[PDB]
């Protein structure tokens, strides 16, 4: 080959645990390890400088040690990286033909401004890691993925975010002072746990319509009132209540806005409740009995079609 | 279990001497002299003429120093 | 504040001698111009001010160069939403006298108002009403106790 050609890279990532995420600030921090394979007979040498098959250097980055053998070597960087990376059992080594390989175990935040969280607890993510070479694509160049564990690896007890998939690609991308470089994504397809927001907050969120629903029965409208009263009381601490649940982000969410709609109808009920009194005291019992079978004809009719118009506008 | 395959080299790696299997082919033997004036040397054994999982073979290994009768030993592991 | 975290920092130079400096930069500004007495209908500035550390007779900024969108786009919402931008050069007086030059870059922000509406003002409106409508009824036992109701369910929302 005439023309000088470029330098082959073998890499692979894993992820041990996804160890937390910051809705607000949008990052999130991950446990892993990071693998590279390459060949350089500029790093060949010779067994009779040591007596020794293999040479190594320990607990050092790519770029301190291309600084001390001034040869140049694939380097890279983690591109969303926010502050400093914490590092174990870091180490390169190489051999007489000049096969050089590279191991490191990482804990890293990762910044994520893509996040989306419109549909909460209903959404869905992606925890995308990118791992970029900083040098050009002609000198080195990611070539081959290596899987050497499971991608995404498994741990006892239950997780707060559940893995649906993942993929791991390899694409290249424009670089500082001209040309490009090549980058290594991994990108894994993220839910909630949906019977843990089911359980807490609906059904009790039911139950306590359902107190507010039923009291129209009711022909005496004084025990309407009262229990009418209490119930609104009761939704309140139940939302205090389920508050810790409810992130604070600036905007609103799927929740939030269930939350304020059944608030509104529960003081309405009490609303009706004192008209109808005032109602029974001036002697018109038939009006209010005509208001009791609207309420209870029209009120389970509003919250279904509030439910099909949030599916209609957030979901599809 | 299988014959291994026996070899002597150095700590570099040169090969020095390759095992020999004898006429009652039940074992394999090797020999070597020193000529610089120190030698490190390495024993290699192996089994991976092919790619077959056996299981658990096990071998004996005796080796020796300035002792041409490893044949018959008969005494316990003199010496170091 | 303290100090900045930096990524991708490098200089580069040509035979002519023309060279150039670029930084990936995550950093914290002090800013006690902000002013919060309107809350939430409150409007505030972010600027963010970059000074040259040798004299203006030695080096001044000249021009601006647009290299991206100023203020970039990201997927969902946002706490603070930019209404305008924009960027300037101007010139500051110096330790040991004489002056340096000064970049500023300065965003006009606001709040997400729909959300402080619906969460907070519609349901206080409601728990008004709730009081104010209780002095149709001519029984004045039924007023007393759904008004001492309501100012427990007025405290409560309030704590919530
Ligand atoms: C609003 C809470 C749900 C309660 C169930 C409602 C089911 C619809 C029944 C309609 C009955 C109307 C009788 C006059
Ligand atoms: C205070 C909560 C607002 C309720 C609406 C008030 C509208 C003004 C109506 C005045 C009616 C006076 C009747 C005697
Ligand atoms: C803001 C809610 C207004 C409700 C008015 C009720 C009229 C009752 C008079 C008997
Ligand atoms: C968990 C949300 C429950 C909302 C009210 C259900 C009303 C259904 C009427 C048929
Ligand atoms: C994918 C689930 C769709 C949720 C639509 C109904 C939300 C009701 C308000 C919480
Ligand atoms: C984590 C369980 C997913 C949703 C299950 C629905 C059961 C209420
Ligand atoms: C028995 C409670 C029913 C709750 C239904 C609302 C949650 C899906
Ligand atoms: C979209 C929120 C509306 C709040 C009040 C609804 C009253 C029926
Ligand atoms: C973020 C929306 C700005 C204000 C909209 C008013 C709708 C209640
Ligand atoms: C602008 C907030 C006060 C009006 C609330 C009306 C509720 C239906």
């Amino acid at each position: 080959s005439v023309f000088l050609e470029s330098d082959l890279v073998t890499v692979g990532l894993a992820v041990d645990q996804i160890v937390g995420v910051d809705q607000r600030s949008e990052n999130f921090s991950v446990v892993g390890t990071l693998k590279l394979s390459w060949h350089d007979p500029k790093l060949g040498f010779s067994p009779d400088q040591c007596g020794c098959t293999v040479k190594s250097f320990e607990d050092a980055s790519i770029r301190a040690v291309a600084g001390e053998i001034n040869l140049p070597l694939p380097s890279f960087s983690f591109y969303n990286q926010q502050g400093n990376r914490w590092s174990q059992n870091q180490v390169i080594f190489v051999t007489p033909d000049g096969r050089a390989s590279y191991f490191e175990r990482f804990t890293v935040t990762l910044q994520a401004p893509d996040f989306d969280f419109l549909a909460y607890p209903f959404d869905r993510q992606k925890f995308s890691i990118k791992v970029d070479l900083a040098v050009p694509t002609n000198m080195f160049i990611f070539n081959e993925i290596e899987r050497f564990q499971q991608v995404v690896g498994d741990q006892l007890g239950e997780e707060e975010w559940v893995v649906t998939s993942y993929s791991q690609e390899i694409t290249e991308v424009p670089f500082e002072r001209g040309s490009t470089n090549s980058r290594f994504t991994t990108t894994l397809l993220v839910k909630r746990n949906l019977e843990y927001y089911i359980l807490r907050i609906f059904v009790p969120l039911f139950l306590i319509i359902s107190v507010s629903w039923v009291i129209f029965f009711l022909k005496d409208y004084g025990r309407q009132l009262e229990v009418a009263s209490g119930n609104l009381l009761v939704f309140v601490a139940f939302n205090f209540t389920i508050s810790g649940d409810l992130p604070r982000l600036g905007y609103l969410t799927v929740l939030d806005r269930f939350m304020i709609v059944s608030f509104c109808l529960t003081a309405i009920v009490v609303l009706i409740s004192v008209c109808q009194k005032r109602l029974g005291a001036v002697g018109k019992q038939a009006v209010a009995a005509q208001i009791d079978t609207w309420v209870l004809v029209i009120y389970p009719l509003v919250y279904s079609l509030y439910i099909i118009w949030v599916y209609l506008r957030f979901f599809t | 279990a299988p014959l291994p395959r026996l070899r002597l080299t150095d700590s570099g790696g040169k090969p020095l001497a390759f095992g020999l299997i004898d006429q009652p082919g039940e074992s394999v033997e090797l020999n070597y002299t020193c000529d610089q004036d120190i030698c490190e040397l390495v024993v290699h054994v192996d089994g991976t003429d092919g790619q077959k999982d056996s299981g658990e073979a096990v071998y004996r290994l005796l080796v020796g120093i300035n002792a041409p009768n490893l044949r018959e030993s008969g005494q316990t592991p003199v010496g170091s």
